[PDB]
RNA sequence: GUCUACGGCCAUACCACCCUGAACGCGCCCGAUCUCGUCUGAUCUCGGAAGCUAAGCAGGGUCGGGCCUGGUUAGUACUUGGAUGGGAGACCGCCUGGGAAUACCGGGUGCUGUAGGCUU
RNA sequence: GGGGAGUUUGACUGGGGCGGUACACCUGUCAAACGGUAACGCAGGUGUCCUAAGGCGAGCUCAGGGAGGACAGAAACCUCCCGUGGAGCAGAAGGGCAAAAGCUCGCUUGAUCUUGAUUUUCAGUACGAAUACAGACCGUGAAAGCGGGGCCUCACGAUCCUUCUGACCUUUUGGGUUUUAAGCAGGAGGUGUCAGAAAAGUUACCACAGGGAUAACUGGCUUGUGGCGGCCAAGCGUUCAUAGCGACGUCGCUUUUUGAUCCUUCGAUGUCGGCUCUUCCUAUCAUUGUGAAGCAGAAUUCACCAAGCGUUGGAUUGUUCACCC
RNA sequence: CCGGGCGUGGAAUGGAGUGCCUAGUGGGCCACUUUUGGUAAGCAGAACUGGCGCUGCGGGAUGAACCGAACGCCGGGUUAAG
RNA sequence: UAGCGGUCCUGACGUGCAAAUCGGUCGUCCGACCUGGGUAUAGGGGCGAAAGACUAAUCGAACCAUCUAGUAGCUGGUUCCCUCCGAAGUUUCCCUCAGGAUAGCUGGCGCUCUCGCAGACCCGACGCACCCCCGCCACGCAGUUUUAUCCGGUAAAGCGAAU
RNA sequence: GUCUAACACGUGCGCGAGUCGGGGGCUCGCACGAAAGCCGCCGUGGCGCAAUGAAGGUGAAGGCCGGCGCGCUCGCCGGCC
């Protein structure tokens, strides 16, 4: 306070960004291409500084890429289950389930 | 702490381990005279002054207890002195604790 | 910040690495140390009796005393700008040999054998360790194709 | 009053101005701190070495003759 | 500007050093010529010593001279000293030999001439032999003086063995603490 | 091939489950007077040798987990050294050298000293 | 026995014995992959405790979970299975440990006597603490071995003086004997300002040496707090986001507030407010010229160019500030 | 421990080793990079290296530190930062 | 009113007429009044209708002389020329923080060897000279890279790896 | 700013197992001299050649080997270095 042992005490709580972070991801129907960026550009005016906006090259919040994702799902290596899709390698001990029905 | 009254250990005069009886130490008073006390008196003598510096700012709350060992061999009178780490309580040869049966 | 403490900042140093928290494998006990071969000092943690101080964790120096189950070691401690040749005791669980000298001894043996063989053949070969010279002039055969055309990648965004 | 605390940086050049760097090595050195049992025993060996010369040299005149002859007798 | 460092520019081993009375100065004016124009490293070293100060040319005790000249292979050779020769009373055997030193004490000179040897002054030596020709060269001990037992590791360190400066040797002078573990600690 | 006692490395040796068994080799297994110790001959200890390899143990199987070792991750992240390089800043590019770790995709799944057997 | 006298009345310190020990200590971190390292930097602990919580030797495995069993239940006690330290190691935290360093027993005092060496902090001085050997007496275990305090890192102390134990010790003054005294060794009595003075205030009656190395003013750097705006636009404005405003956010400016700092003067810059006088700035209360409006007129509100010219008379306080006719 | 036989081993530099006596200092400051306290400070506190201190010259107009740069007295030529 | 005082102008002068005076306006002016001379009280002492006032232009302890040049970690200064070398502001301890001690950094005096006056002869996987070193240690060192072998746990990265 | 005296330390200059006129004394000779020269003084004595103990005190080298003493640890003459 009078600097005779000055050291602050907790107040507020922030998050640290990194060049290339992803502060907000919106998912919707492809028809809403110009609603997504239109709305999301507002957040550029609430956050400090400049933040490039961007349209993902992925199906959703998945690890995956352009819509060959769904081809892979047809191949059954990707299982639609929950807000994301569960990956499946060809490892594992179900070499009788993959027989009975893959 | 606590220590039993009788324990065997090296009796220097004997030359071997022998049993010893332990009595905890307490200070003396004056030989009858001692030239320290004698000069201190003749220095206090005369008009004025407290010559040798009295000691008032105390800071220690326990004295280094000391055990006095007596031999027991007939005509091995010897008595030898030994120390122990500090302590805020002391007992001697008291009631020993058996465990595994303790009730609050 | 703190000052004197026999083991400061040895939370990770003496820590029995990242899976081997077991008892001491016995070969470290069973190794034969002699008077005057270069050990090196890496402190363990399980021994609990006789550790070198953390100033000597990693240094390496001659050995000059051999007790029952702990050797003395002469190592160079760095202090203010003088360098001291200090002597210590270390339980043998913290020391180990150091190939630094052993490789030199092997190459000594090959040098002397080569000298003897030069005695036998009359020809003076080059004795050890001429340092690494620059490259020689060699022909690169290109039969198989004409070289690959290599060209920069245009920018793309992967957030 | 108030004083300003230290700052410790020039004491790195201070040494190297002309500071030595080696412990002044030497050949065989002072047996101070060796295992005293070994010390006693090795001393007995030494005392009966520089005694026992009608032991030592009278049982090494043989090896003197032997090497001093053989080092040529290879020829 | 070069980056050399200058603190060792000048060598302190001085070249024409302290040379103050005319006899020694003239001896130097003689051996300088020999040092220049004779490859005899012996003359180099002898002249290099004719500069030193007396605390660096201690007196060659005659007993030392005897037991260093007796050694095998050193018969009929002049033994040369740059310091001076003081006779010893530790020796009863009359000498046997021939010297060549700057200054020799009267007792030692008496006993040498009685022995039937010779005394050679450096001019006599130079005209005898323009260089080291069968000449042994000695020196009185130069770690002899007292102050060396004062020098060294400062006393009070764990394993000095040096002599402090105290004004007597009585029991009460320094032997109080830092000397006997009955009084606080020992060296 | 393989086992037994002591081991060194201490997971390529662990864990799970199924199959296989080149002496009495280990072991299960039958008893408790002697030795011994427990509330219990379960354990420990002793004395045995009727059956047993059902178990341990050894070997094998596993689109096995684990573990070891490779790739892809990447010359990316990172940094020694340089500039009167950009930027208002936050940061960043370059010259020069060094150069990783996940996710993911391969491969492997005890070796071996010593003294001692057998080929069920 | 302050009637009278002598003297003392710690240091650190974002100015000042106010607060607090950063004054001896030890752990984790800062601390930048030797390893040293700073602040009244951050999270913490100590002035003890233990006849065993020491030393050996043997035997068992802990935390918790799952299925069962009369009372019995969420939890007593018994049994089976899973069980990589998830528990316990006297206490802070870190390290370390699974036929142990834990748990239970069994026996015991190596928690003893005696030289030297080394580490730890550093002048490579001591104290403290620790390392590894050697010479004795021992302990346990069949034995190999292990043990000279606590599983390791903290848990404690100089000269002088006092006190105790030690040898059939030396001296006790011309000699002898005996008391007593001084010696020599090892422990203890303590110095927490923890390398170790014995110590209460007040000076507005004050003094001398100094200090801008250090406060109280202006002046500088900063602008958190103070004041002035700007951006985004859910809403208020019956209808309507922007006539006029503006929340949740965010970017600046100004030095007309208050702080933070110590750079300049302590061998001196006269430090509140008021009175008188000049001049300056503009983010404009009024006036000249203009746009806008939820603007009919009248008033009034927002904004633009703009400091040429105005911005009062009094009650109350010293008032700056305020308040009222 | 005594005797015997074989010589020196990677580049680049250069003479090393050793003793005695001893004045001044123990108020620092700044900068590239790393880093703690703070909102930040021409603020407080740390590591490395270099400077200012103790030092002038050209250049940044002006200046303690920045850039170049290191000094006896001069003539000729050539540059660095500019 | 004289006499005695000395309120307000915060009037005058403020290197003054004056080391405290002047002009006006002010309180008292028969009582605890004003005043000359004599006499007493003396420095930790007197004297005080009490302000620490007065004690010779000095008083919360006068003046003079001596001890005496008291003492200082504190400011001030510390006198001729050139030449050579050239820092520290950090460690530890201190009633230590504007100071010393100690280390470090500094200069001076030197020393022990190198052996480049190294002929009229004659080599090193040891340097120098090279006639060649009988006389010769190329011995040694490094704020450096190289080749080996070691040590750590920051940057970076991870949570479908424990906390 | 060792200013001067007294210490002490080390370096340097000059005289040795010693060194030293240090205080006294002697020539009478006193301008120069309060000096200079001389000594059973030659040195009582300082400092040194000898340390250590608290103090009684003790205080600096062995080797070969002849025998007898069991060469037994060892001793006594031995001859020698
Ligand atoms: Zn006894």
């Amino acid at each position: 306070t009078g600097m005779r042992g000055a050291f602050g005490k907790p107040q507020g709580t922030v998050a640290r960004v990194h060049i290339g972070q992803v502060i907000m991801s919106i998912r919707t129907k492809l028809q809403n291409k110009e609603h997504v960026v239109e709305a999301l550009r507002r957040a550029k005016f609430k956050f400090p500084g400049r933040q490039k906006i961007h349209i993902s090259k992925k199906w959703g919040f998945t690890k995956f890429n352009a819509d060959e994702f769904e081809d892979m799902v047809a191949e059954k290596r990707l299982i639609p289950d929950g807000c994301g899709v569960k990956y499946i390698p060809n490892r594992g001990p179900l070499d009788k389930w993959r027989a009975l029905h893959s | 702490v606590n220590v039993p009254k009788t324990r065997r250990t090296f009796c220097k005069k004997c030359g071997k381990h022998q049993p010893h009886k332990v009595t905890q130490y307490k200070k003396g008073k004056d030989s009858l005279y001692a030239q320290g006390k004698r000069r201190y008196d003749r220095k206090q003598s005369g008009y004025g002054g407290q010559t040798k510096p009295i000691f008032r700012k105390k800071a220690k709350t326990t004295k280094k207890i000391v055990l006095r060992l007596e031999c027991v061999e007939p005509n091995c009178r010897s008595k030898r002195m030994l120390a122990i780490k500090r302590c805020k309580h002391f007992e001697l040869g008291g009631d020993k604790k058996r465990k595994g049966q303790v009730i609050q | 910040t703190n000052t004197k403490g026999k083991r400061r900042g040895t939370r990770y140093m003496f820590s029995r690495p990242f899976r081997k928290h077991g008892v001491v494998p016995l070969a470290t006990y069973m190794r034969i140390y002699k008077k005057g071969d270069i050990v090196d000092i890496k402190g363990m943690g399980t021994v609990q009796k006789g550790m070198p101080h953390k100033c000597y964790h990693g240094k390496t120096g001659r050995v000059y005393n051999v007790t029952q189950h702990a050797v003395g070691i002469v190592v160079n401690k760095q202090v203010k700008g003088k360098i001291l040749a200090k002597r210590i005791n270390v339980r043998i669980e913290h020391i180990k040999h150091s190939k630094s000298r052993d490789s030199f001894l092997k190459r000594v043996k090959e040098n002397d054998q080569k000298k003897k063989e030069a005695k036998e053949k009359g020809t003076w070969v080059q004795l050890k360790r001429q340092p690494a010279p620059p490259r020689e002039a060699h022909f690169v055969r290109t039969n198989g194709k004409e070289p690959e055309l290599l060209e920069p990648i245009p920018y793309e965004f992967m957030a | 009053a108030k004083s300003k605390n230290h700052t410790t940086h020039n004491q790195s050049r201070k040494w190297h101005r002309n500071g030595i760097k080696k412990p002044r090595s030497q050949r065989y050195e002072s047996l101070k701190g060796v295992d005293p049992k070994f010390l006693r025993n090795m001393r007995f060996a030494k005392k009966h070495n520089k005694k026992g010369l009608k032991k030592m040299q009278a049982n090494n005149a043989k090896a003197m003759a032997a090497r001093a002859e053989a080092i040529k007798a290879l020829v | 500007g070069v980056d050399i460092r200058h603190n060792k520019d000048r060598k302190v081993r001085r070249k024409e050093p302290k040379s103050q009375d005319i006899y020694l100065r003239l001896l130097v004016k003689l051996y300088r010529f020999l040092a220049r124009r004779t490859n005899s490293t012996f003359n180099q070293v002898v002249l290099k010593r004719l500069f030193m100060s007396r605390t660096n040319r201690p007196p060659l005790s005659l007993s030392r001279m005897i037991r260093k000249m007796k050694l095998p292979g050193r018969e009929n050779k002049t033994a040369v000293v740059v310091g001076t020769i003081t006779d010893d009373v530790r020796v009863q055997e009359v000498p046997k030999l021939k010297v060549c030193a700057l200054r020799v004490t009267s007792r030692a000179r008496s006993r040498i001439l009685r022995a039937g040897g010779k005394i050679l002054t450096f001019d006599q030596l130079a005209l005898d032999s323009p260089k080291g020709c069968g000449t042994v060269l000695l020196s009185g001990p130069r770690k002899g003086r007292e102050v060396y037992r004062h020098f060294g590791k400062a006393p009070g360190t764990p394993h000095s063995h040096t002599k402090p400066y105290v004004r007597s040797k009585g029991r009460k002078f320094e032997r109080a603490r830092g000397r006997r573990a009955s009084r606080g600690y020992k060296n």
